[PDB]
């Protein structure tokens, strides 16, 4: 290194190139695994990551504690990013993509240190891919008899598999019934944002239920609001994108008068505008008055003493949850309140909810969305609670979309792993090595399992070999047992694109990383 | 035992993996857990001294110096100054159980701890915590169905009080005010029983008003059937009483009419300067004869009003009250059976309130009025007024009356009662115990640690008492057994019997499961947490 | 003309379910209740609704 | 914008609103339809009036897209849809399709 006059890059760039970068490259993709090793299966554990501003938080989600580490390795970045990708495309499996991706680079390390080209490395893992994706296709399990009671099963058991690792696993089959209610009842498009999800602190977790409608918070009544009923038994709701206040026309809008018979004629104009809008809502036969918009104390009188329910500053999502599961319309006029673009429910009532008020509307035969309301101890809690149940409904949505399924704990993974093998076995010899390490890597979930639940990897994993090798596709990890089982008949079901996104996520996470030989740091500005 | 790793690549060169790693710090494995369990414990053991009849209070000091001397669990931790994560767990655990419930926000706290206490020899034993947490969760559900099976029936009816003062009385027993102890039971009962909704349904708080002025003394706290207002009669000398006052509520100030929109009125002549004077004059006596029109007596106004206003009023025999809050005016209109009325034009007899007496109330040598509106006819709204020597105890005394109206409120929820003193807690773990010689061996193990966590509270009964705790809880244990009574408890006040049935504790069902499902779920989580992140950098 | 050739990025399929559409995607929503149309009869306006 | 009367009443006469931020975006429709971008708010004629054989509302992965969909095999412009695990990937795909 002789000092040249003028350097070419800027002073401080940073850059290192060949085998030890990529080695080093390899070693943060391990460091970014282990990070999230323990929070796998039925018996894995929750991280709590505290942020600067002291702000704590708790998951099992590999996903979310991924994105709250700072990840700032290049290399290392990419898990973060295909943990994501796999929490998007599928819900499920953020742990496995990690697990798998840095399992095939700690597995092509060490012909990475002995100079292989990695070329090679890439063509073989997009070979063995490939290959398994193929065989996850072919040999999953699809049931084709469209039987109702069959499908609602299919659906109750994936969501029960997908809950079985999170701290709501206790009540697991009450709380994958919920689900599975709570996605069927989406029409077509099984849309997120109609599943409402409200967390209300104080109680315990089999206080928590679904309803059957709409419900959300009391939202800053004015007063003469207590003077309002709280029960209607067949209310006519009238959805509105109204401000129902005294108020200026127009921000723009000057009055200009020169008598105070004209000055007396303006106030009562104003007054008799506020009560025109009033008595067009009454008239329309409605009995709860929802609104976008703010709605005046005297609007809250007025409904008062109509013996009227009358609520402002609604969200919108919660406003159109009640246009779908009532089946009216939100008017931002109210000169045409025909009885279509009202809603209607069974059943409206304003209950105490855990120190909190809260809008129920039930009894709705058309509806179309839910609503969760979930109790716990703490903010965490209901956080964590949410999470799992964002994870059941992914993967009910799914298994909605395609019933194919194969058995989890591990039985897929050895399944693939046994054919790749048996492929590998019957190739030239450079690329059976890496397509052998590929097998060999594909191990790393029942090894995590049975590590996380604390038996003996090493004879599970020989006993698992054994049982496919000699015959059976569903075999894998019995957690509760300290053995082996056939995971099929023990209802542990996750759909077949949760393992083909996983394979493929961590295989082109895999390709990214071998595929890098200089990296390059620019000083910062 | 920090920063995660530390490599710097087997090459020597850089290995920066998360931002300011170098700063940050972590704990993993049975470390972090010891280290939670550690920080549990001490906030159990720093609470469980507030517990029973001999509890004691704790003297809390926030930023500004301002003190509050409290027993109640949910306030000390609130107010508390934690770092620790488990210690805010902790503390949310006891917010929690103050809002479902609103009583036993100490139990908790204390349940807790022990649960975590025997975790930690059964980690150290060598057992995994998942299998703890199960073993916690089955435990807390036999629990719960004992309670349930334990349970009595209480008469939750206006002309029968006696069970409904009886369990305020023991909701109100660990607190400063029992020395009016029967008073504030009877008044709680009372307040709640005349404000909620007869089929079973909610009991509304914001129609319970709860004030607090210094002075007098404790005994001198009172329920309003009414509405105790911190305003006065605007006049100086309008009377300070009214018999059987028509009450006229009004949310329009007592002004000439302004309109909302941006308005300019022209004044181009004289005649325009005295049509205007006219019709300012003539809008304040026409608003004034509107009111005297509906044969009112009274005058309750929002927003206030204007000299001219006022001096009519006067003159025209007609109290008034102006500046009254929203809420207050609420309360007023439910409480007198009148309707609130925007504008004059609007006003009628119809929607006049009505009210036996309003009067004006002086405090001694302090200059302050209050408005009292009581006697009204059927109200639907009640107040409780509290007086003491200083501020701190009206304090405590709100957030005591609030624990008695919390646990009526639950009664009236769901009727069924077990009888406290610790006897729910030994029969509860005699069934643990019982079902745990049933279970598979590995569980037993966490079942049996459950009931002996459940057998803390009769323990700290007893300590905070005097009494010796290991003796008397195995006593009162045997005899449990020996004869079939689950009412069996501590003797905290040394009254010379076990029996809680005789002695009058009581506690709803409801408090209790919630207390057993809140603990027994937070301890899970406690357990499942087996890694630490914490920025560590401490910055000021 | 080589702007005719849009390319939107939709992360989590992997790059072999890339497709060809002959049109346009938009990362949005629609405003109104409406959200599927059959016989499209598009009318554009530069000004504001 | 929108605004909340014109929003109504579309929705009263379904009538699908799409809003273009940028005016790139608005010409590049247009192109790709057959419209053009009238300046006030008045009815299209039938020659300035936008046709596509399908106009929906879908979510790909977990985001929301308005598709404006040809049946035929021919169109101004072309759209290619670029899946992958990793953003990065995607960008250098979208460099070779340069
Ligand atoms: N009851 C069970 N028995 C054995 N294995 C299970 C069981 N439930 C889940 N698993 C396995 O645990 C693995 C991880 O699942 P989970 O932690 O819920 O989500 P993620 O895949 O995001 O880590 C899955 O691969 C699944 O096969
Ligand atoms: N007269 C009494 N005799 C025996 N035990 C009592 C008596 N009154 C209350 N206790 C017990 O004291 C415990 C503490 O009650 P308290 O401190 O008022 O509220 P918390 O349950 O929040 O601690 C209760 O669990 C109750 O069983
Ligand atoms: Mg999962
Ligand atoms: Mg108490």
């Amino acid at each position: 290194m002789m000092p040249t006059p003028v350097i070419l890059l800027k002073e401080g760039t940073d850059s290192s190139q060949g085998i030890p970068q990529l080695v080093s490259n390899i070693s943060a993709c391990q460091v970014i695994a282990e990070a999230v090793r323990t929070t796998l299966g039925p018996r894995g554990m929750d991280k709590l990551i505290v942020d600067g501003r002291g702000k704590a938080t708790i998951s099992n989600d590999g996903a979310t504690i991924l994105k709250l580490l700072d990840v700032v390795h290049p290399a290392a970045k990419t898990l973060v990013d295909i943990a994501k990708s796999q929490d998007a495309e599928v819900g499920d499996g953020t742990t496995s993509v990690t697990l798998l991706a840095a399992e095939f680079l700690k597995q092509v390390k060490p012909y990475v240190e002995e100079g292989l080209h990695p070329q090679i490395i890439i063509r073989a893992f997009r070979t063995a891919t490939q290959l398994a994706v193929n065989k996850i296709k072919e040999i999953a399990v699809t049931v084709k008899k469209a039987d109702k009671v069959e499908q609602r099963k299919l659906l109750e058991k994936c969501a029960m598999t997908a809950l079985s690792s999170k701290l709501i696993s206790q009540q697991k089959a009450f709380f994958a019934k919920m689900v599975v209610d709570a996605v069927m009842m989406l029409d077509d498009l099984l849309q997120l944002k109609m599943i409402g999800i409200k967390k209300v602190q104080g109680g315990a977790l089999e206080d928590s239920q679904l309803v059957a409608g709409v419900a959300f918070k009391k939202t800053f009544s004015y007063a003469g609001f207590e003077m309002q009923p709280k029960k209607y038994h067949n209310p006519k709701i009238a959805l509105l994108n109204v401000e129902l206040e005294l108020k200026a026309e127009k921000d723009n809008a000057e009055i200009r008068v020169h008598t105070v018979e004209d000055y007396q004629a303006i106030v009562d104009a104003e007054w008799n505008i506020l009560y025109d809008k009033l008595e067009k809502i009454h008239h329309s036969g409605a009995k709860v008055v929802l609104s976008k918009l703010p709605i005046g104390d005297v609007a809250t009188q007025y409904f008062a003493d109509r013996d009227m329910f009358c609520a402002g500053r609604v969200p919108e999502e919660d406003l159109k949850r009640t246009m779908m599961a009532c089946g009216g319309s939100i008017q931002t006029s109210v000169n045409a309140l025909s009885a279509d673009v009202l809603g209607r429910c069974q059943v409206f009532e304003e209950t105490q909810i855990g120190g909190e008020r809260y809008n129920f509307f039930t009894g709705c035969p058309k509806a179309k969305t839910c609503t969760f309301i979930l109790r716990g101890g703490a903010e965490q809690f209901m956080e964590e609670t949410e999470r799992s149940l964002h994870d059941a409904i992914m993967i009910v949505r799914r298994a909605i979309k395609n019933d194919s399924v194969v058995a989890g704990g591990g039985a897929i993974e050895m399944e693939l792993s046994k054919y790749l093998r048996d492929y590998s076995r019957t190739i030239p010899g450079k690329q059976q090595l890496l397509i052998g390490a590929y097998a060999k890597a594909l191990e790393i979930i029942p090894r995590q399992l049975c590590d996380n639940a604390g038996f003996d990897a090493t004879n599970i994993l020989n006993k698992l070999r054994a049982r496919h090798a000699q015959g059976g596709t569903w075999y894998g990890v019995d957690i509760n047992n300290e053995d082996i089982a056939d995971n099929f008949e023990a209802f542990v079901w996750e759909p077949a694109m949760v393992r083909i996104n996983a394979l493929t996520a961590a295989s082109e996470a895999a390709c990214l990383i071998v595929s890098v030989d200089e990296t390059i740091k620019n000083p910062r500005s | 035992a920090s920063m995660g790793t530390l490599a710097f690549d087997e090459y020597g060169r850089p290995f920066l993996i998360i931002k300011d790693q170098d700063r940050k710090s972590r704990l993993m494995g049975l470390e972090a857990l010891k280290s939670h369990i550690m920080a549990a414990k001490a906030v159990a053991n720093t609470m469980r001294t507030s517990l029973g009849p001999n509890g004691l209070d704790k003297m809390m000091v926030d930023k500004d110096g301002d003190v509050t001397v409290t027993n109640d669990g949910a306030t000390i931790l609130s107010m508390m100054d934690v770092d620790h994560q488990i210690a805010k767990l902790m503390v949310e655990l006891s917010k929690s159980q103050d809002d479902e419930i609103g009583d036993g926000t100490t139990g908790v706290v204390v349940l807790a701890g022990a649960l975590l206490e025997e975790a930690e020899q059964l980690l150290d034993r060598g057992i995994h915590p998942i299998r703890i947490a199960d073993g916690y969760e089955q435990a807390a559900r036999v629990a719960i169905e004992h309670l349930d099976k334990i349970s009595d029936s209480v008469l939750v009816d206006i002309k029968d009080t006696e069970p409904l003062i009886q369990t305020a009385k023991t909701t109100l027993g660990s607190k400063v005010v029992n020395s009016c102890h029967r008073q504030m039971a009877e008044i709680a009962v009372n307040a709640v029983l005349t404000v909620a909704d007869m089929e079973r349904r909610d009991v509304d708080f914001e129609l319970i008003k709860v004030e607090g002025k210094v002075g007098g003394r404790l005994e001198d706290t009172k329920l309003i059937k009414g509405v105790i207002v911190d305003k006065d009669f605007s006049h100086p000398q309008m009377p300070k009483k009214v018999e059987d006052a028509k009450i006229a509520i009004l949310t329009c100030p007592f002004e000439p009419p302004k309109p909302k929109t941006k308005h300019k009125l022209d004044v181009t002549s004289v005649e325009d300067y005295k049509a205007l004077q006219k019709y300012e004059k003539e809008k304040f006596e026409e608003m004034i004869q509107q009111i005297k029109e509906t044969g009112a007596n009274l005058a309750i106004c929002q927003w206030g009003f204007d000299d001219e206003a006022n001096h009519l009023l006067l003159q025209n025999n007609l109290p008034a009250v102006r500046w009254v809050g929203g809420p207050e005016i609420e309360l007023i209109a439910i409480a007198t059976g009148g309707r609130i009325v925007p504008r004059f034009s609007e006003l009628t007899a119809e929607k006049l309130g009505f009210a036996g007496l309003v009067q004006e109330i002086s405090f001694g040598t302090t200059k302050d009025k209050m408005l009292v509106i009581e006697q009204c006819k059927n109200s639907r709204a009640v107040t409780i007024f509290i007086r003491g020597g200083n501020k701190m105890i009206i304090e405590e005394a709100k957030r005591s009356l609030h624990d008695a109206l919390c646990v009526i409120r639950n009664l009236i929820r769901d009727n069924r009662v077990v009888y406290g003193g610790g006897a729910a807690e030994i029969s509860c773990a005699l069934a643990v115990s019982q079902e745990a010689d049933k279970c598979p061996t590995l569980e037993q193990y966490a079942m049996r640690a459950f009931a002996d966590a459940l057998e803390v509270i009769p323990m700290a009964l007893s300590e905070n008492s005097g009494m010796n705790p290991i003796q008397t809880m195995t006593e009162v244990r045997a005899r449990q057994v020996k004869e079939m009574n689950p009412a069996l408890g501590i003797d905290c006040l040394h009254k010379g019997t076990n029996d809680m049935k005789q002695q009058h504790v009581i506690e709803t069902l409801i408090g209790k499961k919630q207390q057993i499902s809140l603990a027994t779920q937070m301890v899970r989580m406690i357990l499942k947490i087996d890694d630490i992140r914490k920025p560590g950098e401490s910055e000021e | 003309n080589v702007d005719n050739i849009r390319v939107c990025k939709i992360l989590g399929s992997g790059i072999s379910s890339s497709s060809v559409l002959h049109g346009m995607v938009f990362k949005k929503e629609t405003e109104g209740d409406v959200t599927s149309v059959k016989d499209a009869k598009i009318a554009v306006y530069s000004c504001p609704f | 914008k929108v605004a909340d009367m014109a929003l109504h009443y579309a929705n009263k006469y379904n009538i699908m609103l799409v809003r273009l931020n940028s005016k790139w975006d608005l010409r590049r429709l247009c192109k790709t339809v057959g419209a053009t971008a009238l300046p006030r708010l008045t009815p299209p004629v039938l020659e300035e009036m936008g046709h596509c054989d399908s106009v929906y509302l879908s979510e790909v992965g977990d985001t929301q897209v308005v598709v404006f969909k040809h049946e035929k095999e021919d169109g101004a412009i072309s759209t290619i849809v670029l899946r992958g695990s990793t953003d990065n990937l995607m960008d250098d795909i979208e460099r070779a399709v340069d």
